[PDB]
RNA sequence: CGUGGAAGUCUGUUAGAGUUGGUGUCCUACAAUACCCUCUCGUGAUCUAUGUGUAGGGGUGAAAGGCCCAUCGAGUCCGGC
RNA sequence: AGUCGGGUGAGAACCCCGACGGCCUAAUGGAUAAGGGUUCCUCAGCACUGCUGAUCAGCUGAGGGUUAGCCGGUCCUAAGUCUCACCGCAACUCGACUGAGACGAAAUGGGAAACAGGUUAAUAUUCCUGUGCCAUCAUGCAGUGAAAGUUGACGCCCUGGGGUCGAUCACGCCGGGCAUCGCCCGGUCGAACCGUCCAACUCCGUGGAAGCCGUAAUGGCAGGAAGCGGACGAACGGCGGCAUAGGGAAACGUGAUUCAACCUGGGGCCCAUGAAAAGACGAGCAUGAUGUCCGUACCGAGAACCGACACAGGUGUCCAUGGCGGCGAAAGCCAAGGCCUGUCGGGAGCAACCAACGUUAGGGAAUUCGGCAAGUUAGUCCCGUACCUUCGGAAGAAGGGAUGCCUGCUCCGGAACGGAGCAGGUCGCAGUGACUCGGAAGCUCGGACUGUCUAGUAACAACAUAGGUGACCGCAAAUCCGCAAGGACUCGUACGGUCACUGAAUCCUGCCCAGUGCAGGUAUCUGAACACCUCGUACAAGAGGACGAAGGACCUGUCAACGGCGGGGGUCUUAAGGUAGCGUAGUACCUUGCCGCAUCAGUAGCGGCUUGCAUGAAUGGAUUAACCAGAGCUUCACUGUCCCAACGUUGGGCCCGGUGAACUGUACAUUCCAGUGCGGAGUCUGGAGACACCCAGGGGGAAGCAAAGACCCUAUGGAGCUUUACUGCAGGCUGUCGCUGAGGACUCUCACUCCGGGAGGAGGACACCGAUAGCCGGGC
RNA sequence: CCGAGUGGCUUGCUACCUCGAUGUCGGUUCCCUCCAUCCUGCCCGUGCAGAAGCGGGCAAGGGUGAGGUUGUUCGCCUAUU
RNA sequence: AACGACCGUAUAGUACGAGAGGAACUACGGUUGGUGGCCACUGGUGUACCGGUUGUUCGAGAGAGCACGUGCCGGGUAGCC
């Protein structure tokens, strides 16, 4: 939810 | 004076602290006796280290231009 | 949105209250049936936390010990007087009627007996100008001509501690300490720096008010911010 | 400081205690009011219709 | 020249507080925010215990929509259902 | 962090004894608060629990264990809380004020009084022995004092004096250790209380300084200095008793230095002023009596608390004076005390691979987004130190030299087991020999600074700040909370405090009021309801008129108010038409702009130019010393970052004993190359390959596992937010009606309001309040 | 100029496949391949004297490197080859 | 791919050419990249080992423990490279 999974 | 402020606060600020404090720390003529022995006891409070007279005065001076006016009239 | 800061204020919570429990004395003129025979001796000069100015302790003839809004030049030993016949010297309190015109006065009553209302901050002073069997004209420190009952009592002289505003605070720490002795929330965040939800000026991609700053007097609390009922703004013209 | 496990350590304050009136450990010793029966706030017993389904 | 010992002053893993990099270790963990090294502050707008006040469109907010018991662009519980 | 013996036992790597070896030093020791709640002790056990085992245990079972006039609670009052009364509310278990009462502190606020020894498996200022003290009351004597005053009772920074424990030094005595010397370790005790001594401070007499007295420093004085005499007056300190008490196997010391505790002074700071009450004193003595009630075990943490766990996390106070070391409450090492339970072990020179880490020749940032990671430097003394600068700073700039031991000494000081130096001798590759311990310089950007922030991916240039400016308000105020009763600001009063913007200093901050906003004015125009006039209706609905509040039209003021500062020509839109500056910007599309610096080479960086896609003055412009875990760049130094990898160290990995999960699973399944297929097949088609099972590896594929895609669209879905979207609701302004009274302007006093202790004063039919009407009205 | 084509690296188009997710660009490391061949081998022509070249043919065995700016792929630049 | 490629010498200042300039076959020497192996030599490591030396503890001496898994410093065998 912040780009790369899950950053 | 404003030497305690190191290289902080800029001119005006410390220039004024020094001045005000310079005059504040001067020898002040006691209203009671005449001896130059008045010292600030706190904000607006002054006292003769000689006769012990404790009195109200300026905040940084013992006499304010305004006060000297009262006297007259 | 959410109530703006000015709205949390009214609720009178801790953060917004003055540390009253740390205040010394509700400075108010004494009462005298009449005669004026009252007078006491200055016993000490203290620091008044509520006004960052000195106040004088006094013991009266009828053994009454109370703190007094001290004018300048009042020292220990001095003898003050409070009454219609009180002498016309600095420190004494008497009805404007008995005070000579042109004399600087402080701690003036609005209604006779209220114990003083006007001119009580560091070094300020009112000015008695006109006498009359009816009205006593006093020029308050704001420069306004106030029409008062010549029966309103007032103290002679200017308030002590004058010139306190001449020295800058220099550092946040000095404000901090002073602020802590007043009924005020400090420091101050500008609306423009908040979210839209929190203040009418909040929001945007950059910081700026979303409307003209001058608000109508009739505006509801929650929306009355910025320049309240400004008759004009700026320094020009 | 995590709001999780690390903030659990300071939890050593006593609040809710065996209630003198109802016997439930709901007496807030700092508030002097029972969250269960209402002892300390209400002479009557704390009770609400929403403690059960409307038609019951 | 000396005395004096000021300071939101300096050095400082004193205590204590903080949390920059390693994008290291961990990532069915020791741990639902940890470990190690590195790093910042350390007489002040300082840090901290306990007591106390402010309650949900309301608080609190040096303002990040931050925080209000692992819950926040409107807590939690039950009810409406 | 154990090892060898041994003990107990059916059974022993981990239960116990000894020895050897280690670990912890603000803690891994000692005392405790909260919290836990029996976990404490004893005996008997091993089904459960314990990261393996167990004879062990915080486990199971049964017993036992907590003793107080003088330790806490209890009492007092703090922020503040509750109860009753009063008032509000439709009403209350609701609500602000006021009045009265009560509650509110167990480490850590105030406070009547206890010490020493002995004792138990477990308690202990509680029991026992000895000794002491307080309060109250009773009796007796004294006393008539008795309430004024003092105390309780107080901030921050610096500092002197008194002084105990401790630590160390000297010497004596007692006991131990060592074994070439003569050293090394431990001990050498002894309270509360009673009595007594008193420095500092203050004051008195004497004295009589015109220059002296005094301090670490400030200071002091003819308004009377030194000196002398005296009144008052300190320690948890000295001294005597206590004590042919107690304690010790014994000796059962004496002096000294530095001195925590404790005592007592001096100085400095505040736009900050640093609790209160009970209580004590003031106010004698003897004897006797009484002194109840509640807490008291244990843990207090890498197993007794919170975190689901015997959780590497979190969790307050006191011990800050044990030794060497050194500036040090620092490192390192070592006592006292604690521990081998940060609790599974055995085996392989012990491979690959991984985690931490050491050393790497020559080169030396070539690595890389970037020197990320690592490295370099380092303590102290001497010499010496640029630009710039707000004259403080920059600055430990930079750079250079020194540094040990041994012998004998000098100087400072009362002295230290304190400090500063001299001469001579002498070892090493190396003298801050370990440890501790900065790499340095420059250019540009940003923010002035310290400070604040996204608990859990952002610490920044973001927030704050002083400073600058504007706005509102004379207090029956402005601003704000409440439905009301009422309240914050406010124990406040324009040198105030409310509402906003900008953000140290320095030089400055141009032009525009047209639109929008705010405010002032206003002939005239527009402008609701009540009352009033006409018509209408036996009344009424209803229609129209007159008067006209705020508001609007209109006019003016205002930009450190929202914001604006162009096209065209030698005015046009719409008010003005970009001033100082700055400029290819963290703002410049074109763009790697052009020129220069620098490099072999430089989309970088810096400087100049600059027509600026689309810079610019408190939406602050320019600029700037200092500051910075902030962004970019250059240099010296340094180096395994790299050329290019090697070897080593410890923990795993691998084998063995014991313990023992989870993720995942439509089915089938030894695949590979191609093809086909809903166009990304182990399974279909054609071929190829293919004996089974097992160990280790690094992860190519199973569009691997994990998550009903956040992107995108869609749904007559949701929410937060905005506004000149729709509709409404608070709130403010204004007219009107009621309260409400006497004689389109006016007087009065009697309701009503406010000030006042009262007398009375101000105000006054207004205001407040109830009702209604018009306007404003993303505050909701 | 006009005309005929091959490829499937670029771009564009389409909306077939996956929205109960097939993890991005660039780089890196490590493996296989293609030829439309840059060098190397063998050749043809030359405006081929020689030397140095220019163009073409067969040919994929091997090779095709190091750096400066930029996240860049791309590209620009330096010195080697 | 187990081998790819380049430089140099003799050929030769020759053939060719007015000159300037300037080859080849062949035989040699070496370099580079790649490959496999090996350690006499050089180099690294070498917490085997021996020595110097700082702090501290065992009284001194002697002889040792600890300072992160060698306190630091100096030398270094085999083996592995
Ligand atoms: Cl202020
Ligand atoms: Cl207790
Ligand atoms: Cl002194
Ligand atoms: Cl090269
Ligand atoms: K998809
Ligand atoms: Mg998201
Ligand atoms: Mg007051
Ligand atoms: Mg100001
Ligand atoms: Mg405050
Ligand atoms: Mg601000
Ligand atoms: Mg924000
Ligand atoms: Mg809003
Ligand atoms: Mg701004
Ligand atoms: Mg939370
Ligand atoms: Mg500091
Ligand atoms: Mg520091
Ligand atoms: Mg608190
Ligand atoms: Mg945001
Ligand atoms: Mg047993
Ligand atoms: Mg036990
Ligand atoms: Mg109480
Ligand atoms: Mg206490
Ligand atoms: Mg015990
Ligand atoms: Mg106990
Ligand atoms: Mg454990
Ligand atoms: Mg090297
Ligand atoms: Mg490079
Ligand atoms: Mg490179
Ligand atoms: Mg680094
Ligand atoms: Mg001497
Ligand atoms: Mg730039
Ligand atoms: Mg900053
Ligand atoms: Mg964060
Ligand atoms: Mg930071
Ligand atoms: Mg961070
Ligand atoms: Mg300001
Ligand atoms: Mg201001
Ligand atoms: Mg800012
Ligand atoms: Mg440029
Ligand atoms: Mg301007
Ligand atoms: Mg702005
Ligand atoms: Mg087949
Ligand atoms: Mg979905
Ligand atoms: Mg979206
Ligand atoms: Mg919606
Ligand atoms: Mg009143
Ligand atoms: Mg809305
Ligand atoms: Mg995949
Ligand atoms: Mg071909
Ligand atoms: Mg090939
Ligand atoms: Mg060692
Ligand atoms: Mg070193
Ligand atoms: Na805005
Ligand atoms: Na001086
Ligand atoms: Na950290
Ligand atoms: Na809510
Ligand atoms: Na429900
Ligand atoms: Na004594
Ligand atoms: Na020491
Ligand atoms: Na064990
Ligand atoms: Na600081
Ligand atoms: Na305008
Ligand atoms: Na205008
Ligand atoms: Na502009
Ligand atoms: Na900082
Ligand atoms: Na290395
Ligand atoms: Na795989
Ligand atoms: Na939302
Ligand atoms: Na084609
Ligand atoms: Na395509
Ligand atoms: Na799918
Ligand atoms: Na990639
Ligand atoms: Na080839
Ligand atoms: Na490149």
């Amino acid at each position: 939810x912040t780009x790369p999974f899950x950053x | 004076r404003s030497g305690r402020f190191g290289a902080r606060y800029g001119r005006v600020s410390r220039r004024r602290v020094a001045e005000i404090e310079s005059e504040m720390n001067e020898d002040h003529a006691c209203p009671n006796c005449g001896e130059d022995r008045v010292d600030r006891q706190g904000t607006g409070i002054w006292q003769c280290s000689y006769c012990d007279y404790k009195f109200t005065g300026g905040s940084y001076k013992p006499e304010t231009p305004g006060g000297k006016t009262v006297r007259r009239s | 949105g959410r109530r703006i800061q000015g709205q949390r204020r009214g609720r009178g919570t801790s953060t917004f209250r003055a540390p009253s429990h740390r205040y010394k004395a509700d400075l108010e003129h004494r009462k005298v049936e009449d005669g004026d025979v009252i007078a006491g001796t200055v016993v000490d000069i203290e620091h008044d936390p509520a006004r960052s100015a000195p106040v004088a302790a006094v013991e009266f003839e009828d053994g009454d010990r109370r703190l007094i809004l001290a004018p300048e030049g009042v020292g220990v030993g001095d003898e003050l007087q409070v009454g219609v016949s009180a002498e016309i010297a600095p420190g004494n309190t008497l009805p404007l009627a008995e005070i000579p015109e042109g004399v600087p006065v402080c701690n003036v009553e609005s209604s006779p007996g209220d114990g003083g209302k006007f001119a009580r901050a560091s070094g300020v002073n009112a000015q008695l100008l006109t006498h009359d069997r009816n009205v006593a004209v006093v020029k308050l420190p704001s420069g306004e001509m106030k029409r008062l009952d010549p029966q309103c009592r007032a103290t002679i002289g200017v308030v002590a501690g004058g010139g306190r505003t001449d020295k800058p605070f220099v550092k946040a720490g000095n404000k901090h300490h002073k602020m802590k002795a007043r009924g005020t929330k400090w420091p101050n965040v500008r609306g423009v720096a908040m979210n839209a939800v929190d203040h009418p000026f909040g929001g945007g991609g950059r910081q700026h008010p979303g409307k003209p700053k001058s608000i109508s007097r009739n505006a509801p609390p929650g929306r009355k911010v910025g320049d309240i009922a400004s008759k004009r703004t700026g320094r020009g013209g | 400081t995590g709001a999780g496990t690390p903030s659990q350590g300071k939890k050593n304050t006593t609040t809710h205690t065996k209630c003198r009136r109802c016997g439930e450990k709901s007496y807030h010793t700092k508030k002097k009011v029972c969250s269960s029966c209402g002892f300390g706030k209400s002479a009557k017993r704390r009770d609400y219709e929403w403690q059960s389904k409307a038609g019951e």
